[PDB]
């Protein structure tokens, strides 16, 4: 399985992975900052854990949300773009293909918000290989395709953002952002495949495999439930293809997607995960949060595994946007409700 | 002179399984942030567990060094039962630091996330030191019925 | 023999193919050759009835070299781990990161343990050390040798890769230097002390090969 | 004589060690506790390790049963009838011994979160042990008519 | 005397403990992913495991009866037919569990949704053991002429 | 030589191999086609059922070219079984592998349209010709293979 | 004299027979899908599973008539031309089936959205099988000079 | 000697016709799919595969034209520079049919959108065959020289 | 004699043949997929393939050049060194095959961009396509010390 | 006598060198010149120096050529052997790393214009293990000997 | 005889190792370079470090040249392969590691001159093991011509 092979890349690029998500905050710091309310206590709390480095550079006699998106901001591109530039090969290619796979979502939200007057100073913190001071003001201010074909070979190796700005550049995907952002997380979910099949045999991938298929359905189920009563269209691409074909089908996730009260898809495919039949988000969100995180912590202590480098991305994607939620909605005065649920997972 | 192959051969499997067991054992002892509790408490097992398993090989490679001479019966030939005693005890030392290796990092993963599932793990890793034993023993039931 | 530019060029060709495994794509391992090596091994030595094996003549002395090649190979790709933790965490602590440099000492003895075996392992001569078949009789004291320093270099290079494998995780392993580093330096030293004893157990069950005549 | 047939008792217990060691590894890998703890697992999932290490414990008893039979000198009758023995107890334990591993960690996996599961689990295992049985009897009928060569 | 036979014993429990081994996992590895939702079929789902590890007595059976006709005097006429006939009833049960294990994998996997095809896949099996009963009934007449060599 | 007993296992193992991937090939389209409607599951069972009487035509090859089997061995009895049952058990292995693939494409396509079950049981039986042909040529190598010494 | 020329003829059936079995297979699966969608086409497109499915009868015949020019003596030099020109008819085969595998998807899923493309369909595919000639008519030119030797 | 020449004449051949087969493939691929944007494009694009096809007949001529050379008597010199114009005829044909493939659908695709874009694809395919020619003279210049004697 | 050298007689002009045959793919591709957005630059675009396609004219000579030395009988002398040239005559054309396939793909992809590297893009295709008259020197060399015997 | 081969081989190897680091300058002189269109000539550099390295193969195989006689023993075969495959590796070598220090150059040479020096300086170094490979296969044919 | 290729081994091992040594180390100094151009000095200590491995792989190739072709046997040409394997190994090792450990030296001191001391204590005392290894090649070759 694992620990039969040799990676001179692989050891150094999994230590420094683990050194930075061994001193990351938990689950007990976040239940007890979530737990009290004030801007003084919450920047003398978060000071002891990773993010002390970047909200002690920059920080004021208030809480404001601008420095805890440029926390998370200033932290992703340390913890992201500096694994980057000093790795090589194929671990340094997957990570650059898992960065360009979010990087495929992410620069096309930008894309996307371009035409809504939308800045490479006006988007929030999200997965990318580099920082947006390289090619996200040239990606984002890019509107034309062919600029953005250009910009996305400019870069090493290639992405997987071409073929879907050539799809996109005939209009064969959507109008709108709901049938680009669900045919964006199917392409991601195919090239996530794609180099999950790739460099799959190396070590004995388990939790990745699992992490991946119920990430799937998860990602399917989101999608069909966010556009529930939403008068989704049955015949575009808003589902995303799972390993799956014998629970859930794609006629069961476009019926379900639809405003029909056609939940039960989800309760028959339910029992094996944390979610369920239901008509609350909240419960869904808190039940699909729970369902991510099981399979996550296992790898925060496992090394010698490439499984572990993409669960520390999403580990590290769903840590920065709990503690943006965290810190923003402490930050407002207020109390978290759905926030303070979905705080340990 | 072939059958000073198996005998130098024979910890070599043993060593590198044990290598491998110790650094597998050893790599996954970084996190999670609590280092005076429970890492390391009961997590040290397979680390000195798997480094015993080249002394099988060490001993029964200078046994069966010590055995054999030039000027004792070699004209058989009859010396390629030394690479079967020696590959048997370092095929079983290399597989029981190599299993050795993933019960530690196993029982050192799963330590730290459940605190009463800390008895699971070296019960079953205890069980995965007797893998080594039989070829060591097959390899000194081999050089005992020799010459 | 045959088998003198064939061991050579076969020692070459898998250390020239395992180099080059790691590099850049331009040549790899046939993965072929080791089922078609068992496929003509196993269908030659089953038809017809005869003994199939080899036959060592006259060097025997590769091994003296291969130890300390093979301890200095295994011990210097032990570093480039160790070495680049520190540099993977920078600037996130001024702990016992910049202060956990005694695993590098112990990756440097690892290169000169298996060498100063090979050094001792040869003295008045350097074509043979012992009795060789080539002008008498009584070669298996010089054929030890080279299965001798083999397991003995093989052992060095699997010590000096799991000595900077401990020490790669073992740089500062919590977040910074508030938390104690011996934990890592333990286990270091635990896969530390497998060179010297496999050099240990590899020298005493060896023998001597010096001084031949 | 040849003299060649001496590697299959030491052959015996390689494939055996290796698929109990694979069986024991796959078994301890995957999810065992969710929140706190679980619903008495640990206690249930300790018997894939004994399960998956009873054939290298039979493959101990056939190489030592080769052992015994392989002898200081003997004819080259006897060498060629003793080995093969080895490789069918190896094969057949470790393909009992990776069936018990892929169904050690499904089983575990499957068994973490409901614990009904381990009967079926358990038999599943027990019913994939008697790969390494059946080979080492195969062993041991071929080992024991490997003595008093001529 | 001279013989090179005593593998093809040994070699037939090898292939058949293997895909029984690997039917047995992908059988229960459905069967532990079909028994967290349902506690009703996976007392059903259980018989493709023991169904399935009823192969290996072929070639047991195979492996000892060719050791029973092993003579005293090894020639052209008894060597290299056991492993030919051994290698035949391994090589059928080996495919038989490999179509075995898609099988009750898949079975497993379509009846956890909807459990109809269940006859459907033990008759799947049922006549997926004829075709490593055909080459048991090869290796049994290749392994019947296996003795009187001269 | 006397090494014909693997080529005439071969002719077996090859068509059990076959069979055996076009069982896998026809159950594993035959369980997702079963989950979206149980109402053609006896139809997407010709499949398993047509790939593995690919085995009977190699199981009767090795009979027959066993049953030709002398009792001493030699050069001229283990060259030309070792290619008779190498072409019938290829011939075979290459029908059950077009067997499962036209056996899963016929069965996973057969889940929507019921009506293709024509043109799916007319392609997927229409691979018997290989197999029919390599046991032939099987035969005719068989029958030039007597006399052996 | 080794008599082992049948493996000349044994390959141009094997390699004719996975060719046209891999061509069979890949327009089966384009007609499937493409049949699926509507069943008009299917008898259009039933002519790439003939087209690639004749192959075999060079292969066959090749293999037949090399088997009937064999004889009841053969030497050490009487197995080269059938091996060329087996291997030859075979590797022509297995071009041929392979060029006409994905020359018959890709027209069966192009003809199955418009149905113009059969006539550059037809003579693509019809004019692919010429590998297989060729090489039947070198291999019926090599088996030529096998009637004369022993 | 062993008379083993057959090996060069259907190296020609296999390399010739798996090439012709790659190449009638990839435009034959390109060509369905770009006959749907277009439907006067669909007989300018039958040309690239019967350009594609012509260097499937250098091994073809290469081989029937050392296929007659064999005869029944050889020697241990003349054979082996018809392996060396068969390998480089077939290497040369292969690689120009896998260039002619995607040379072919890269020119189908693009000059499906401009038919402008046509002249480049037919002229790099035209200008692809210059290795087949030569490999084809060379082998032709092998080949005249290997039949000296019977 | 051995009667061996033709293979080195062979594998210049199959070296050189691959070579010009990858770079011409290789070069028609960039060009074929540049020829769609500008139609200005496809005259510039195929000077790649027509200048990479120059390179087995080397290997053509130099393959005609030891052939026409070489009848029906010949010595070992020449098959050593005419191996040598033509093997190093391989790899000096394969690898400048690959250089000026990789240059001509780079200049046909950097082309459609900005049309300023044309110089650049020639000059380096003109400087990259000079490694082939270093092995055909040599080869030449080779071939006046080939023809001493024989 | 089997000496060619290894005459061929410094060769081959110098030329596969050569080609490597004329692809891999052409592989960053694309995107260097697709950034800025002010530097066509001051790309050029690293493919030149790469191609230096093949007249060291050119050479040591027409210097090892010319020695082929008539009659020759076996005893030099193995010493040409040696000499040209490490000729041919260290101009591998070198050319090998004059590919990505090319790139390397060009790109660094691209943005900022103080690492031309620095690229320029890396990739004339970079000849020192074909020169030194160069030197050693030179030396074991100058001491090649025992003819006939 | 076949000890030919062991003397180009060393070199050829030495020269890969120094080849992507120096290829990695000018690729991390052009990435380096391009954020602040007051690094170039300090970037330029991997290239220069790991460039100087070929010296002893090439004094060790001409000193074992030298022993061929003069006084040779069918036991005098086993040194050198396994000198030629040491020092190849070690310079081959040595490089691949002075690389990554260059590139992340030239990366952690292109933040803050901190690591810099880091990376040149650990890259100059890196070459113990091939002068290590370099010693063995020297002794070994010291000892031969014992049979003639």
């Amino acid at each position: 399985m694992e620990g039969v092979y040799f990676n001179i890349d692989n050891g150094f690029i999994e230590g420094v992975v683990r050194g930075y998500r061994n001193g990351l905050l938990s689950n007990n710091q976040y239940i007890n900052l979530t737990q009290c309310d004030t801007l003084e206590d919450l920047k003398l709390q978060l000071s002891s854990t990773d993010y002390g480095n970047f909200l002690s550079s920059v920080s004021s006699e208030s809480l404001t949300t601008s420095l805890i998106q440029e926390y998370a901001s200033s932290k992703l591109y340390h913890e992201f773009n500096y694994i980057r530039d000093q790795s090589s090969g194929s671990t340094r290619k997957f990570m650059d293909y898992i960065t360009y796979g979010y990087m495929i979502d992410n620069v096309a939200l930008m894309i996307t918000g371009t035409i809504h007057d939308r800045d490479k100073g006006e988007i929030l913190q999200r997965c990318h290989p580099l920082g947006w001071f390289d090619t996200l003001p040239t990606l984002s201010v890019a509107t034309d395709l062919e600029s953005l074909y250009e910009t996305v070979l400019v870069d090493t190796p290639l992405a997987p953002y071409f073929k879907n700005c050539f799809d996109t550049a005939e209009e064969l995907d959507d109008m709108n952002i709901e049938i680009i952002r669900n045919k964006l997380y199917k392409a991601y979910l195919e090239d996530f495949y794609n180099f999950v099949t790739e460099e799959i045999p190396e070590p004995a991938k388990e939790c990745m495999q699992t992490l991946l298929g119920f990430e799937a359905d998860r990602r399917s189920i989101n999608i069909a439930l966010n556009s529930l009563q939403s008068s989704d269209i049955d015949p575009d691409l808003k589902s995303d293809l799972l390993p799956n074909i014998g629970k859930l089908y794609p006629l069961a996730t476009f019926h379900l997607a639809q405003a029909q009260d056609f939940e039960g898809v989800r309760a028959a495919l339910a029992n094996v995960y944390e979610y369920r039949g239901f008509l609350e988000t909240g419960n869904l969100e808190d039940h699909f949060y729970q369902l991510e995180m099981e399979l996550c912590r296992d790898a925060f202590t496992q090394q010698f595994a490439i499984s572990t480098v993409w669960a520390w991305m999403k580990s590290k994607e769903q840590e920065v946007r709990n503690i943006t939620w965290i810190a923003e909605c402490i930050a407002q005065n207020q109390r978290e409700r759905i926030n303070n649920y979905i705080s340990v997972y | 002179f072939f059958g000073f192959a198996g005998c130098a051969a024979a910890m070599v499997l043993s060593c590198l399984g044990a290598a491998i067991g110790t650094a597998k054992s050893g790599i996954g002892i970084a996190g999670i942030g609590t280092f005076k509790p429970e890492l390391i408490m009961k997590s040290l097992i397979p680390v000195v567990m798997s480094g015993i398993l080249a002394i099988y090989g060490l001993v029964v490679a200078v046994l069966i060094a010590g055995n054999l001479s030039p000027t004792e019966d070699y004209t058989l030939f009859n010396g390629f039962m030394h690479l079967s005693c020696g590959l048997c005890v370092g095929f079983a030392c290399l597989s029981s630091g190599y299993a050795i290796g993933m019960v530690g990092d196993v029982g050192v993963r799963k330590y730290m996330h459940q605190p009463r599932l800390f008895v699971g793990i070296v019960l079953i890793l205890i069980f995965s030191e007797v893998l080594g034993l039989y070829g060591m023993i097959v390899a000194l039931i081999l050089n005992t019925r020799g010459s | 023999m045959n088998k003198e530019s064939k061991d050579d060029d076969m020692s070459l060709g898998k250390f020239s193919f395992s180099h080059f495994l790691y590099y850049l794509v331009l040549i790899v391992v046939i993965v072929y050759g080791l089922y078609k090596l068992f496929t003509g091994h196993g269908s030659d030595i089953n038809f017809g009835k005869f003994l199939l094996r080899t036959s060592p003549y006259m060097w025997a002395n590769l091994g003296i070299a291969l130890c300390v090649g093979l301890s200095v190979v295994g011990a210097a790709w032990g570093i480039f781990i160790t070495g680049s933790s520190m540099i993977g965490a920078g600037v996130r602590a001024p702990r016992i990161t910049t202060k956990n440099l005694i695993s590098i000492i112990f990756c440097e003895v690892v290169a000169i343990y298996g060498l100063i075996i090979a050094i001792v392992f040869s003295s008045k001569l350097t074509v043979a050390t012992a009795e060789n078949m080539y002008s008498k009789s009584n070669l298996y004291t010089g054929y030890s040798l080279f299965w001798a320093g083999i397991t003995v270099g093989a052992s060095n290079l699997i010590c000096g890769i799991a000595v900077g494998i401990t020490g790669a995780t073992a740089a500062i392993s919590d977040a910074a230097d508030s938390a104690l580093f011996v934990k890592i330096l333990v286990i270091e030293i635990f896969g530390s002390i497998l060179g010297l004893l496999g050099l240990i157990v590899g020298l005493l069950m060896a023998g001597k090969a010096s001084e031949f005549q | 004589a040849p003299f060649f047939g001496a590697i299959g008792c030491a052959s015996a217990i390689i494939f055996t060690s290796l698929g109990a060691a694979y069986g024991t590894a796959k078994s301890g890998v995957g999810i065992c506790a969710t929140c706190v703890l679980r619903p008495d697992l640990l206690f249930k999932n300790i018997v894939p390790v004994i399960m998956a290490g009873i054939i290298a414990i039979y493959g101990l008893v056939v190489s030592v049963l080769v052992c015994y039979s392989l002898g200081q000198k003997q004819a080259l009758y006897t060498g060629f009838i003793q080995l093969g023995a080895g490789l069918s107890v190896g094969l057949s334990g470790l393909a009992a011994g990776f069936a018990i591993g892929i169904v050690g960690d499904a089983g575990v996996r499957g068994s973490s979160q409901q614990p009904r599961l381990f009967v079926g689990m358990i038999l599943i295992l027990i019913f994939a042990e008697v790969l390494g049985l059946y080979g080492l009897i195969v062993a041991l009928l071929l080992n024991s008519r490997a003595t008093q060569d001529v």
